[PDB]
């Protein structure tokens, strides 16, 4: 009966990794756009 | 989830609703004619109360 726990870092931790991966992929594909 | 947790429990918690729930503490005089009727006289929710 004790479940009033928020979506903490343990509950959601991979979102930072996926956004960082998206950012690095975006810059890595944008640098090649000029070439 | 928060809303379901707060609403599945009975806010009015009338009688039998107390047996199923365990968050709220409850009790009385030990064997002071309170649970003497509950150890015997098996009634479902009253049996849960005795347990």
């Amino acid at each position: 009966s004790k479940e009033a726990s928020a979506l903490g870092v343990q509950n959601i931790g991979g979102i930072f990794i996926v956004l960082a991966a998206g950012l690095v992929l975006s810059v890595f594909v944008a640098v090649g756009e000029f070439l | 989830a928060f809303l379901t947790v707060e609403r599945m429990e009975s806010p009015i918690d009338s009688a039998d609703d107390l047996a199923k729930q365990t968050k709220i503490e409850y009790g009385a005089v030990e064997d002071g004619a309170t649970m003497t009727f509950f150890k015997k006289s098996k009634i479902s929710t009253y049996d849960k109360m005795w347990a």
